[PDB]
């Protein structure tokens, strides 16, 4: 949005990037900024549904990253000049070092979820995959 | 017009005011019109005292200033362009400027003239007189002003 | 019955600085709010022009939504649309308090009663109805 | 069919991926914060704020443009800081047309500020003119205190300080009252570079007089002997004017005064 | 207002209004109309050389009632028959519309006390029933001209956007 | 809230017919409409008594000055 | 140069020397045509060669001479 | 900085200051490699720290306390003396050896332009540090 | 740089003055000291010092002779 | 339960923030209470059925959670 | 501690120092403390001969750069933050700096007030005394130091 100034009388707002419609993410981990990053617009996202939105659906739980490793960040919003979400959820993810898909619940059978977890070519985290 | 008469008259007695002067500043607090004595005037103070015969009063010394933001003058043509063939158009009592840093300023008169004070710089005995245009019309600016007494206060 | 009246009132302007130059506002400036609870739009009818050394400047604004909603308390509108760097504050002095829904039941019945009334001409009553059946004049 | 559900752009059928993400070309933006310690600010975009990292002013910023930088073979280093100002337009230009990496390349004003800045009257005309020449070459600068310093094409040059105090020279006749000393001397306001464009003074922002001084002296010579002389040209703010000469070591002076009365 | 204008100028303080006189001058001319740029750059400038305005600087730089207080409150209305009474006064003889020098400054007279002294004013309303009076040599045809001033005074952005949205 | 009571008495004296008494009953009925509970009660100085208006006269101007207790 | 307004209001500035006939270097807004901003002016070899009174073909910088 | 011809003929221009090591901004003509142009140069870091003398970590520079410090036109010739100039009265250049050139309005600030006895000290001057 | 002198455009000889005064200053008093370091273009020298509202000067000049 | 001077940014714009600091700890932060805490509550529960006694008031101003001393 | 030993045998002698007169840079050779005559002194010559008394030497005529690379001080607040409420953290003894250039210092003492001396800059004959910090709050400018004694040397 270009040409809104959202002032007020004698009024301010201590922090910076208020009025205008600047959003700052932060966290030391993914599963951290991912969790704000989601649960900013999940909500407001309504359909007409007879039951619930997306929340309900996609679990979007159990995320993990290299805390370790990773400094605290100041992600933003518009990194992407008017682009789509997954577009901004892959500057998140900082792709290879993270896998990201949806796939079925198998816990929960009956619903969707968002994986979010580090590459499992670790050797750890080669074990801990199911075998099929 | 005011203004218009009041060149007239200073025209019809431009030869009976020999008294007064030319110097670069001069701010006398005698009326020249008032005195046979010489005084040295200089062409802002000369329109001074010249409205100030009538009821009008403007203020002083009416430096350069004193057009900026008086409000007294509506701009005619602005300065930055030179035109030879619109300066029939004009009418007697515009102000002409001159100099290029507002040095000094003079009245139009008919017949393509102008009355102004002319000399050397330090204090020349020369008296008023008019001249030409066509040599000093190097030196016009372009700048003409108007005066306007029915619409102020 | 006659239609709902839109609200308008008068929104104030400040500036940080006088101008140093005329500025021109574009016609259609749109002046809104923040606040969920009166989230109406507003517009202006006609041009202004914003003179040099003048810190601030009113102009008149027209509700667009045809409703009692443009009967904002005071320090509602506090939004401008298009708005330069200039622009310090926005703020409405006073509350519209002009806006109305359609026209009363007791109103229209009152009107009625006069007009009933007034069928037999060369009386009080029918030069009192044929004087307020013009919408602009009142009372 | 089934596998064109991918990520696209555009009316007509594109491939949106990594370079997309890439911005092409440079970016306008306006000054919201700067870090003076190190002189590197950050710029806000219309719904965002290029850098403001966690780190303050040192370990990540935008720089700005310098005049000149370097080091001499002493290992001195040498340079300029050029003004900075806050809410000013400044052009942008991202390394390798990767996004988080902005560098100011040079600031430019708004229109309305331009012409308040400037003291030109022609609407328009070739450059090689002689007459357009008068005007158009003119150095115009203002500091930022509101004195400001004047150069010209012709001999005029004007330059300014504290109050209405100024320094001009000029050769014309016609040019001579601009850089007179009769009676009292040229006012002020006599000057036409002394006016903003829009028709307004152009008012110093401090009013008392200012005190002026050229000291000199040194430490050596190429006879050898230290050097001891110090004199002066001070200015008082009350109109006195003290031209000294003096040698420290010795205890000796010579003054030449002269008082306000 | 003498002691509003003053007392402005004292609350800023001499040291903040030293610092950008033109700007400070434009806030008191635009909280009050009745002094121009000229009028309010001159007093601020005598103020900050002299550190004092006394009655004499502010009669000197326009003329004005100083010693006159009840205005503040409340002042005559101006009812019809006063515009009447005090025109009479102004244009006591006929040579006023021959000789139009004067005439001028009788005018000029008459608008300032009118708008100042009295609680409607305007410049242009008021110059139509002077033209109006002067034309008819205070003899109008008719008395609503003395009633007349009394009365008087109390996109293709847009399409384009619009209909780019409808298709 | 003394801005409201200000506009809201000063939007009350305007959209008033001609030839009505300036009657006080119900100045304080509407004033107390906006909140019975709140609004506790309502005095008046000088204009207790009402004032009778002639055929030509309409009260639309005044200065309200609010005096909270 | 630099731009800009003081806290009291009044704006500063500078105005460089601008000349016909000089080359300008362009970049466009967004990488879109019809949009030019002036990044710097830049003069020709020989204007160059004209304009400097050094007459050392080369060295590096850091030469006491 | 500039360059033109005047209606004579005589070329006019300017040379600013080059310097061996430091860091120029690039850009390439119509993105075609081998056709550099130097946009600007820019100074590292510490460089930056180490020619200011704002002491400020930060503020608006509305505010007019920042004023004073933050509106200093500071820089320094290839040559080690400087020139200074300031929003307030301060103004300060520089010469060979101590010499230099002041003034100054403020009484508070009367010291950094004065005469008195021997006059101020190049040292006295705040501008004199790194 | 190509072994040609830089001619001055103007050939007529300037003349220089240093023109110093203020408004008020700490003592609350208003300003009136008014000096002026003039030089004229034939080479006459004058130093003074003013006093506009008392009607004072002392000059200190020097002509072209 | 962070050490002392262990906030040290408001991860956000801060044009008008230099730093921000902490002068004390932590302590307020506890995991769940044990078996013998909540045997100890119920207790002072039991005896403090009986108001108008300093046992009870005990109780009654240890009720809100955050309350521990 | 050393310093507010020193500071507060000062603050008691304080009206005993009348003898002391304010100079710019005021740099005499004999000790205000070993002679009854008047003498002209400034704040860096005072503080130099307060503590010339005791077995530490320090430097002479100790100007701004004393402070920048001699090591006898750490500074506790740096210039260009102005609080108001951190002043009462301050300890006696603790030198303030006045003035945008360093024109002036002072030493700290407590109950919100400090030492220096203050007048017209010609030369004022005023002597030595102690002044409120609010007035002088405003030129107050930050930076403060204090002493150590024991690692140096």
């Amino acid at each position: 949005i270009q040409e809104v100034q959202a002032v007020l009388p004698e009024v301010g707002w201590l922090i910076d990037g208020d009025g205008d419609n600047e959003v700052k993410f932060t966290g030391s981990s993914a599963h951290e900024v991912m969790t704000g990053i989601i649960r900013r617009f999940i909500p407001y996202m309504k359909y007409n549904y007879t039951e619930n939105t997306i929340d309900n659906y996609l679990d979007y739980d159990d995320l993990s990253s290299w805390d370790e490793f990773e400094k605290l960040t100041e992600v933003s919003a518009f990194t992407n000049f008017d682009g789509s979400l997954k577009q901004l959820m892959d500057m998140v993810t900082a792709r290879p070092f993270n896998e990201l898909f949806f796939k079925n619940s198998e816990k929960t059978p009956g619903k969707a979820q968002l994986v979010l977890r580090k590459t499992p070519f670790n050797p750890t985290e080669w074990r801990a995959l199911d075998m099929i | 017009p005011l203004s218009t008469i009041l060149a007239l008259d200073l025209n019809d007695n431009l030869k009976s005011l020999s008294n007064i002067k030319y110097m670069f500043k001069g701010a006398p607090k005698e009326n020249p019109f008032g005195t046979d004595k010489d005084v040295y005037i200089d062409t802002y103070n000369l329109l001074y005292w010249l409205y100030l015969g009538e009821d009008e009063e403007l203020a002083y010394p009416m430096n350069i200033n004193y057009f900026f933001t008086e409000g007294r003058f509506f701009t005619i043509f602005g300065k930055g362009h030179k035109y030879k063939v619109d300066v029939s158009k004009f009418i007697v009592g515009d102000i002409l400027f001159f100099g290029r840093s507002d040095t000094n300023i003079g009245i139009y008169v008919g017949d393509g003239e102008f009355i102004s004070m002319m000399g050397k710089f330090p204090k020349d005995e020369t008296p008023i007189g008019k001249y030409k245009l066509d040599d000093y019309w190097n030196e016009f600016n372009g700048r003409v002003m108007r005066f306007d007494e029915e619409v102020y206060i | 019955k006659r239609q709902s009246k839109r609200a308008y009132g008068d929104v104030t302007i400040q500036f940080y600085q006088p101008l140093d130059m005329r500025m021109y506002i574009p016609a259609g400036t749109t002046f809104t709010s923040t606040r969920q609870e009166y989230p109406q739009q507003f517009e202006t009818l006609v041009d202004y022009y914003a003179e040099p050394d003048s810190t601030e400047i009113v102009v008149e604004v027209y509700c667009k939504e045809t409703g009692v909603a443009g009967n904002v308390p005071e320090g509602t509108i506090n939004t401008i649309a298009s708005g330069s760097s200039l622009i310090r504050s926005v703020n409405n002095e006073y509350s519209f308090n002009t806006g109305t829904k359609e026209e009363s039941q007791e109103d229209f019945k009152r009107r009625f009663h006069s007009f009933v009334e007034s069928r037999g001409r060369a009386t009080n009553k029918s030069v009192r109805y044929g004087a307020l059946q013009i919408p602009d004049v009142e009372g | 069919m089934v596998v064109r559900f991918q990520s696209s752009m555009g009316r007509s059928l594109k491939r949106v991926d990594s370079d997309d993400l890439n911005v092409k070309g440079l970016v306008l933006a306006t000054v919201s914060k700067i870090n003076y310690k190190y002189q590197s600010v950050e710029v806000k975009v219309n719904n965002l704020t290029l850098g403001s990292r966690i780190g303050d002013d040192g370990s990540l910023a935008v720089p700005y443009p310098k005049s000149f930088i370097g080091r001499t073979p002493e290992g001195s280093v040498f340079g300029t800081k050029p003004l900075i100002t806050e809410g000013s337009v400044v052009l942008i230009g991202f390394l390798n047309d990767d996004i988080n990496s902005p560098i100011i390349l040079s600031v430019y004003g708004d229109n309305e500020q331009n012409k308040m800045i400037n003291t030109n009257p022609l609407d328009g005309g070739k450059f090689d003119t002689e007459s357009v020449y008068k005007y158009s070459s003119s150095l115009y600068e203002i500091l930022p205190s509101l004195n400001y310093k004047y150069d010209d094409g012709e001999g005029t040059s004007i330059r300014t300080y504290n109050g209405k105090s100024f320094f001009s020279m000029t050769s014309g006749e016609e040019e001579k009252p601009q850089a007179t000393d009769f009676y009292t001397g040229t006012e002020y306001q006599d000057l036409f570079t002394s006016y903003y464009g829009n028709k307004t003074l152009i008012e110093p922002r401090i009013q008392k007089a200012p005190n002026m001084l050229f000291k000199h002296q040194g430490v050596f010579y190429d006879d050898g002997t230290p050097d001891n002389h110090i004199t002066t040209l001070f200015i008082s703010e009350r109109g006195d004017i003290r031209a000294s000469v003096l040698n420290t070591e010795t205890q000796k002076r010579t003054t030449q005064e002269m008082s306000s009365d | 207002t003498y002691s509003k204008i003053m007392k402005d100028l004292s609350n800023y303080g001499r040291d903040n209004i030293s610092k950008g006189i033109d700007k400070y001058t434009s806030k008191l001319s635009s909280k009050y109309k009745n002094l121009k740029k000229a009028q309010a750059k001159k007093i601020i400038e005598k103020f900050v050389k002299e550190g004092k305005v006394t009655e004499k600087e502010y009669e000197k730089i326009t003329g004005n009632k100083v010693d006159d207080e009840l205005t503040s409150d409340n002042r005559p209305k101006l009812t019809k028959d006063k515009l009447k009474s005090i025109l009479k006064e102004k244009f006591k003889t006929q040579d006023d519309f021959n000789n139009s020098k004067k005439k001028k400054k009788a005018k000029t007279d008459a608008l300032k006390e009118l708008t100042t002294k009295y609680r409607f004013g305007n410049k242009t309303h008021a110059t139509t029933l002077l033209d109006e009076y002067i034309k008819y040599k205070g003899e109008p045809p008719n008395d609503e001209a003395f009633d007349k001033y009394l009365k008087a005074i109390e996109s293709p952005l847009v399409m384009f956007s619009r209909m780019l949205f409808n298709w | 809230l003394q801005k409201h009571i200000e506009s809201v008495i000063r939007s009350y004296l305007n959209n008033l017919k001609t030839s009505d008494d300036l009657i006080i009953t119900d100045l304080i009925q509407a004033i107390m409409n906006i909140d019975d509970v709140l609004i506790y009660d309502v005095s008046f100085d000088n204009l207790d008594e009402n004032i009778i208006v002639p055929p030509q006269g309409i009260i639309r101007a005044g200065e309200i000055k609010v005096e909270l207790k």
